[PDB]
């Protein structure tokens, strides 16, 4: 429910690869000099250019109320309130690796249906991420 | 000075860091480098947590001490005082034969 | 384990210290749980003192258990 | 954030119960606040512990056999060696120091906790000598309260604890504690230069006298007994 991770990243590089709808972005934090991000984005739905400031958030759930997927996903009814309302591009995915880059840096790997993300940073603001399912919310 | 009572007493209250001194010494040691993963305090208190498991094993493996720990000390003192006079009546119906023989 | 008073005492002492070390490892420590651990400390320490009393009541209970059994042996042999 | 709350929880662990009377308890209790103490071993049974930073030198002789101390030695490197670290109470005129009383009566470290922190806060700011200031503050406040024609009798180091105790004579004829006047530190702000009180003989008030001697972030306050 609550925000597991929130930061602002500066998109250093955008690589289309061999794809037409998905681009892999290299970004680094505007505040920290150590928290960086590799991220696959459907740029057809959310175009991203270089030198872009993206607010990036990882949450455990989209509902505003605190936590009390295994539940079947349903189309959003008219008037439903969610954390996605304040952001532009929301993916949902599974954490599949917790790598230890150095004595201070941990990298967390997420798969949003095959769209991969690697969030590398020091552990005292990445400690909220655990081996679970998370929502990635991106706004410009 | 029962044996297992002595072992649990001198593993729970050493004659050193009981539970708090090791942990605040460790969290004072974090001040040198708060960004080292081998400097987690869980790594340093894992030995203490294994000592807790050893205390649980030493408590569980012994049975008469387990029976002793079940009732309050006032209850044990009252029950031993109220079970003494049964032995007193056993002794007096034992040695009334002394006055019966004369 | 539900009948002995020391067992649950060290259970919630261990629980308070484990949640405190989890909180400081997650970098959000709490003082209410520190006060709760303070409340659990005195029960542990005077329970250790009454366990030192338990040693003495065990040895004197053993002394009168053995004089009980030898007087029973005396009665059956006579 | 994190350093502040770890210092608050170790302060709270200090405030609750810092162990029973052992030499290693004394070492860790002194080492919590970052002031160094050192111990020495005469033999397998006798030891001494000494602590000194700039002015105060405290020493305690511990015995491992009895788990109890035997004697203590407290000295100051300042210009005034007549500090009131003894007990001054009505009923008897015994001259035994309050640190020895605190370790010998109480089997815990709460009284020595309070006394050791008051000693350290006096030493760290003693350039105004807080020792002699607190020494004749009792006499000054007694001479002030005698002129107020009110039943305010002054003692020092009652209930095995510091401060200046103010008392009254009751029905029983024995002095009863009411209030407490003492020195306390304020964590909200530290910019107040504490000055030295001088009681005037003419206008019966307290007038500034400090020009170079000062104390940082301390105040002289009441609390009820």
């Amino acid at each position: 429910s609550n925000t597991l991770f929130d930061d602002i990243f500066q998109v250093s590089e955008v690589d289309p690869g061999r794809y037409n709808k998905v681009c892999r972005i290299e970004a680094a934090s505007t505040t920290q000099d150590q928290c960086k991000l590799t991220l696959d984005i459907n740029v057809e739905l959310f175009p991203v250019a270089a030198q872009d400031s993206l607010t990036v958030t990882i949450a455990s759930s989209l509902n505003l109320e605190d936590t009390p997927a295994t539940r079947s996903w349903r189309p959003p009814q008219a008037g439903d309130r969610s954390l996605a309302d304040d952001y532009d591009y929301v993916m949902y995915g599974t954490a599949y690796k917790f790598e230890e880059v150095s004595k201070d840096l941990i990298a967390v790997y997420y798969s949003f249906g095959g769209l991969l993300m690697r969030l590398e940073g020091n552990y005292r603001n990445l400690n909220n991420l655990k081996q679970e399912n998370a929502y990635l919310l991106i706004r410009r | 000075q029962n044996n297992v009572l002595n072992q649990i007493h001198q593993i729970l209250l050493p004659t050193n860091g009981e539970f708090i001194p090791h942990i605040f010494y460790s969290l004072h040691q974090i001040r040198k480098d708060p960004n080292n993963l081998s400097n987690q305090l869980e790594t340093l208190t894992g030995s203490i947590r294994h000592r807790l498991k050893l205390c649980k094993s030493l408590i569980s493996e012994n049975e008469d001490t387990k029976d002793l720990l079940s009732k309050s000390p006032s209850e044990w003192q009252d029950i031993i005082h109220q079970r003494e006079q049964e032995l007193q009546i056993k002794r007096d119906v034992l040695d009334d034969l002394y006055r019966k023989l004369q | 384990l539900s009948k002995v008073q020391l067992y649950e005492d060290l259970c919630r002492y261990e629980d308070t210290l484990s949640k405190l070390v989890e909180s400081v490892d997650r970098f959000k420590p709490n003082l209410d749980i520190a006060k709760d651990l303070i409340r659990t400390d005195e029960a542990l320490f005077e329970n250790v003192k009454l366990l030192a009393e338990y040693d003495n009541i065990y040895r004197n209970l053993q002394k009168i258990d053995k004089d009980s059994e030898e007087l029973d042996s005396k009665t059956r042999k006579i | 954030s994190y350093v502040e709350t770890l210092d608050s929880m170790i302060e709270l662990f200090k405030d609750y119960k810092p162990g029973s009377i052992t030499l290693e308890n004394i070492t860790r209790l002194c080492q919590t606040l970052g002031l160094e103490s050192f111990t020495e071993e005469l033999s397998n049974e006798l030891s001494r512990l000494s602590t000194a930073s700039k002015i105060i030198v405290i020493d305690v002789d511990y015995n491992k056999k009895q788990d109890r101390i035997q004697d203590v030695k407290l000295v100051l490197a300042s210009n005034f060696d007549n500090f009131d670290y003894f007990n001054q109470r009505d009923g008897e005129h015994e001259k035994s120091n309050i640190l020895l009383n605190s370790l010998t009566k109480y089997p815990d470290l709460k009284a020595f906790h309070n006394n050791l922190k008051f000693l350290y806060l006096l030493d760290a700011y003693s350039k105004l000598d807080l020792f002699k200031y607190f020494t004749e503050l009792s006499h000054y406040i007694r001479q002030c309260f005698q002129d107020n024609c009110c039943d305010f009798k002054v003692r020092t180091n009652l209930n095995d604890k510091f401060g200046i105790y103010i008392l009254t004579q009751g029905i029983n004829g024995k002095e009863v504690p009411l209030a407490k006047i003492y020195l306390e530190e304020n964590k909200s702000d530290s910019q107040y230069r504490f000055y030295e009180y001088i009681y005037s003989q003419e206008t019966k008030s307290w007038i500034n006298e400090s020009a170079e001697n000062f104390s940082n972030g301390i105040s002289l306050v009441m609390e009820i007994v």
